[PDB]
RNA sequence: UUCAAAUGAGAACUUUGAAGACUGAAGUGGGGAAAGGUUCCACGUCAACAGCAGUUGGACGUGGGUUAGUCGAUCCUAAGA
């Protein structure tokens, strides 16, 4: 074991040197993306200031349709204001409509 | 797409939808000035028509790559 | 203060009349309960091969008796609202029966 | 820039065919250069510069 | 760390299914690395990702 | 404003010889 | 179905396309009024009914 | 901690980097002052050639003794307008063409790789032994050949602009040279220049660079430094790359506007003696500058698309970096050998030729260059997935712009201090504000240089030199004394120039200016300079 | 259903490991037809939705992915139109 333990040394390098503590030395997009990826969203936009801008702009948006619980900006269900099949009842002595 | 230019000396198009498999072969030809071995073609769900075409032995789809710009 | 000891839980008379598909869960609440009441701490930590021996035979078939071993310990992390804490270990003995409390040397 | 109708027009087909062809292979390689590049904006002036030369020649 | 897709990768590499494949607790680093079933393979062959042995079904009583 | 203070100041502060080597090739 | 016909493909290839939320470049004009993506399609949501 | 072992390994490499300047000397002057080779060389061949050279003079040296070594910095050469990371590949030189068919004739030399007569051609490389970095960078001047006269010599001095920068780069070098060597003889330094009780100090440094530079009529480019080196911390990339501690001092358009008005590098330190320091000045000229501007960086893509400017430079720069601190797993297998052969080089910056089996090529034949060539093939295949996935970076190449005045006041910025480069791969470059006061940040003023019709562009001339501070025991005469492991009267030989400019001698900066120049040239009883020699190769 | 670790501001509900169970081959396994149309996979990621919760998701944002002379359609005719 311990002539295992003396030839297991640990050496340093530049890497350690230079690189040890740091990171990052890439801006991180802000959804994730490659080098040469498209973004759909934020290709028009140049400069990170307008870019938060338009971010706050969506968010504040967003507000009416998060309060009506919307699953999002595809949710368009309509609900009628009153169904005939709840409101079309005259119960005989014979069959109805519902058990 | 690139792994294939290493893997099986095969280049990647987007071509028109227009276009068969033998039109395909011959715009290669004409552009690029090799030989094809083959061409197979998918319709992407996107709608747009891809092609991979794989050159004869003879020429390194490497070097075209190279030569188009992209590598 | 760190310190440890072994004890004799007696698991029976708290799993009595407790319904089959709790029993092995009870136990492991039994088991924090008695190391708090033992030690005075509210972070108890149970040794997975202690969770083992709890739940040998099935969720119904809880021992009676169990040996364990419960070291006081400081918590080393500044984060935590506690400085004490108890780790529970499983003692595997010839039987359960007949046994005392005893400090255990730590060295 | 781009090309201009009337400089155009004082030219033979002959020269206008290798003109389009020049242009065709230029737009070639600026759509080569839009997959790394989204905002590429001579991709529009060669564009026109290739109907400008076709409606010359079909006049 | 999420290693759900490195162990179905594992799963799939190895050749079992997911309940026989095991990822070393310790190397969570190490296996969240691998994105390819390149990489999966050379974590099989290291020692990070075990097979299983089959669970017994004996014929001694029948 | 203090913009309007540094365009200010800086608008206010914009508005023989020597011979090396010689004739040869080193 | 996985055997479709070209018709419907070509018609699952425009919904594909239009399936996006607007360009942020788009909040940013003078006078704009388009704030959210109205006609949005989720596959969940709306059918396409063919 | 200088030490024997670490003395003779600095003074090795520097001793490499001399020989491969004078190698890179003599081959240009072969090639376009004396003529006599058939074949003029163009600019990626001489980088190929000097790189090559390093690498076979450096085999020999501390094998199997060393961990790394290697170069350093790559071999670059630029020319007038360009300012750095002119490292162009062999295979390139047909793409170079295709892309910059239609532009002007401002970027001709460096398009086709011929130099021309008049040309600014600035000449960087240095090497490193574990990881102990010498690095030089020297101008020099392309002449026509006098057909009369019988021995090879310029038909005429350079003159103008050119020749303003070329001497207020040689004498800031001189100067700064000189006082940072007074940092050992304290009691050296002159009463008009400073304290005589008092060090070295940044803002001595640089109100002696700025005083040469203003009375040269010549701008220092954002680029230059004098710095102090470390193991490993050389600089080698230091717009890319942060640092942790820094001790020197820098140019930037910061300080242009608090002049124009009057981690992060400042000039409030002291010169403290076993240091090694690196002077790297670019000085821009302003000859044709009408009107008070300032001097900023453009970079270089290699998109043809981006604009119709006649007079831009297309290219894609030739050297890399590694990032470390990422880590990232490639598809390709071509990708993961290139990484592979990527991470046995350190942290310097490096070629795609460097990382071929082939280079250093023993006997230069066709064959081997084709046989490099198709290695080049492969390796952009794979430095391409290697790009894309953020594992490296690239060094970019630059061009000197003036900016005028009254176009950035005119200017209108909504955001102020908070637009920044969202785009931008480098984080660096990215999150900048190089008008602090002001309030105008980087893309505001690339947005700026792009508007305004008179934004020119300005030749540059640069020297750059390797210093070490020997001590009483350090020193072989027991007594402390610079050893310049770079440059000198030797290796970095002015060229033939002429100015109209002088410094004017009623100044007390330009008094104690010349005092350090005379008390240098006292052999007996001044400062000691100790200047490293090119060793002899046949 | 339980234990420990990891992640995280925050973990009954996420990940790995440790245990206990269940579907029991007419399956809670492995594929297809109708129908759906990207839901598949990766990266980023939690305002709304998942009748508790949520770092998770068939959710939100950005992309990648479907390769045929031999498998089908295409051809033949059936009731019929
Ligand atoms: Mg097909
Ligand atoms: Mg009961
Ligand atoms: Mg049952
Ligand atoms: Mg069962
Ligand atoms: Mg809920
Ligand atoms: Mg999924
Ligand atoms: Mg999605």
């Amino acid at each position: 074991q311990n002539r295992a333990a003396r030839k297991n040394r640990y050496v340093e390098r530049g890497s350690d040197v230079v690189f040890g503590d740091q990171d990052a030395l890439t801006a991180s997009t802000e959804n994730g993306v490659k080098l040469r990826q498209t973004d759909r969203l934020l290709d028009g936009v140049a400069d990170g200031s307008m870019r938060s801008k338009a971010d706050r702009m969506a968010k504040m948006e967003r507000r009416e349709r998060n309060r009506h619980a919307k699953q999002g900006e595809s949710d368009r269900h309509n609900a009628v204001s009153l169904s005939k099949h709840l409101f079309s009842g005259k119960r005989g002595v014979g069959k109805t409509d519902f058990r | 797409a690139m792994k294939k230019v290493e893997d099986g000396n095969i280049l990647v198009f987007q071509v028109s939808m227009k276009a068969n498999k033998y039109q395909i072969k011959k715009a290669v030809k004409e552009l690029y000035e090799v030989d094809v071995l083959k061409v197979n073609t998918l319709v992407r769900p996107n709608g747009t028509k891809k092609a991979y075409v794989r050159l004869t032995a003879d020429y390194d789809a490497l070097d075209i790559a190279n030569r188009i710009g992209y590598i | 203060d760190v310190v440890t000891r072994e004890y004799t839980i007696n698991l029976h008379k708290r799993l009595h009349g407790v319904s089959f598909k709790k029993r092995a869960p009870r136990a492991v609440k039994e088991i924090k309960k008695f190391a708090k009441l033992h030690m005075g701490t509210d972070d108890v930590r149970l040794a997975p091969e202690l969770n083992q021996a709890i739940w040998k035979r099935g969720v119904k078939g809880v021992e009676y008796r169990l040996r364990l071993r419960i070291s006081r310990k400081r918590n080393e992390e500044e984060d935590a609202k506690n400085p004490l804490f108890s780790y529970v270990e499983p003692v595997l003995v010839a039987s359960a029966k007949g046994l005392q409390t005893v400090v255990v040397e730590e060295d | 820039a781009g090309v201009k109708a009337y400089e155009l027009r004082t030219k033979s087909k002959e020269q206008l065919a290798s003109q389009l062809v020049d242009l065709k292979k230029e737009l070639a390689e600026l759509k080569v250069q839009k997959l790394s590049r989204p905002s590429l904006p001579k991709i529009k002036t060669v564009r026109k510069s290739i109907a400008c030369v076709l409606t010359v020649i079909n006049e | 760390a999420n290693l759900r897709t490195q162990k179905r990768l594992a799963a799939s590499v190895v050749g079992v299914g997911k309940r026989k494949v095991w990822l070393d607790p310790n190397e969570t680093s190490e296996i969240a690395q691998a994105n390819s079933r390149n990489a999966i393979r050379k974590l099989v062959k290291n020692g990070t990702i075990v097979k299983k042995a089959v669970t017994v079904h004996s014929k001694s009583r029948t | 404003s203090s913009l309007t203070l540094v365009k200010e100041a800086l608008w206010s502060v914009i508005d023989q010889g020597t011979t090396l080597g010689g004739p040869f090739f080193p | 179905a996985a055997q479709k016909s070209f018709r419907i493909k070509q018609k699952m290839a425009k919904a594909k396309k239009q399936n996006r939320p607007l360009p942020q470049w788009i909040r940013l004009r003078t006078n704009n009024t388009i704030r959210y993506n109205a006609k949005r399609r989720n596959w969940r949501r709306t059918k396409m009914n063919i | 901690i200088l030490q024997e072992s670490v003395l003779n390994k600095y003074r090795t490499a520097g001793q490499i980097a001399q020989t491969a300047l004078k190698y890179v000397t003599s081959l240009i002057n072969d090639s376009y002052h004396s003529k006599t080779t058939q074949r003029q060389l163009t600019v990626p061949e001489l980088c190929l050639l000097t790189d090559s050279f390093i690498l076979t003079r450096l085999e020999q040296y501390y094998k199997n003794k060393v961990n790394e070594r290697g170069i350093a910095i790559p071999t670059t050469i630029d020319i007038d307008q360009i300012s750095g990371g002119w490292c162009p590949e062999i295979d390139d030189t047909q793409n170079l063409l295709n892309w910059n068919k239609g532009k002007d004739s401002t970027f001709a030399s460096s398009v086709t790789g011929t130099l021309r007569p008049g040309d600014l051609v600035k000449i960087t490389l240095g090497v490193h032994i574990d990881g102990y970095t010498s690095e030089v960078s020297h101008t020099m001047v392309i002449y026509p050949v006098d057909e009369t006269k019988p021995i090879l010599q310029p038909t005429g001095p350079l003159l103008g602009g050119k020749a303003d920068a070329v001497a207020a780069a040689h004498i800031a070098m001189e100067t700064v040279v000189a006082l940072l060597a007074c940092a050992l003889t304290p009691e050296k330094l002159p009463a008009s220049l400073g304290g005589t009780s008092s060090g070295i100090t940044g803002q001595l440094i640089r109100t002696i660079v700025d005083t040469i530079a203003r009375s040269y009529n010549c701008g220092v480019v954002p680029g230059s430094r004098v710095r102090r080196i470390r193991r490993f911390l050389a600089g080698q990339n230091e717009g890319i790359v942060a640092e942790r501690e820094y001790k020197g001092v820098v140019w930037t358009e910061s300080h242009q506007e608090a002049d124009l008005l009057s981690a992060i590098p400042s000039d409030d330190f002291v010169v403290q003696s076993g240091e090694v320091y690196l002077i790297d000045l670019k000085m821009a000229s302003l000859e044709h500058c009408t009107k008070k501007g300032l001097v900023t960086l453009e970079t270089v893509d290699s998109y043809t698309g981006k604009s119709h400017k006649a007079g831009e430079l297309i290219a894609r720069p030739g050297a890399y970096v590694r990032d470390f601190a990422q880590t990232h797993i490639l598809k390709l297998k071509t990708s993961r050998q290139l990484l592979t052969k990527i991470d046995k080089q350190g942290v310097y910056p490096f070629k795609l030729s460097h990382l071929s089996s082939n280079f250093p090529f023993v006997h230069e034949n066709e064959e081997e260059l084709q046989s490099l060539k198709k290695d080049l093939k492969s390796f952009r295949l794979g430095m391409s997935e290697i790009s894309n996935n953020y594992l490296c970076v690239e060094s970019p190449i630059q061009i000197a712009r003036w900016v005028p005045w009254d176009h950035i006041l005119k200017a209108t910025n909504p955001n102020g201090n908070l637009s920044y480069d969202a785009t931008s791969t480098l984080t660096l470059p990215g999150h900048e504000l190089p008008l602090p006061k002001l309030g105008v940040s980087a893309i505001k003023l690339k947005s700026l240089m792009n508007s305004t019709k008179e934004s020119i562009s300005l030749p540059v001339a640069r020297e750059c030199n390797t210093i070490v501070l020997c001590d009483s025991s350090v020193s072989t005469t027991d007594r402390p004394e610079l050893l310049r492991l770079t440059g000198g009267s030797k290796t970095c030989q002015p060229s033939w120039i002429h100015s109209q400019h002088e410094l004017n001698p009623q100044d007390s900066i330009v008094q104690g200016i010349f005092q350090l120049a005379t008390l240098a040239k006292d052999k007996r009883f001044g400062l000691l300079l100790k200047e490293t020699q090119p060793m002899k190769q046949k």
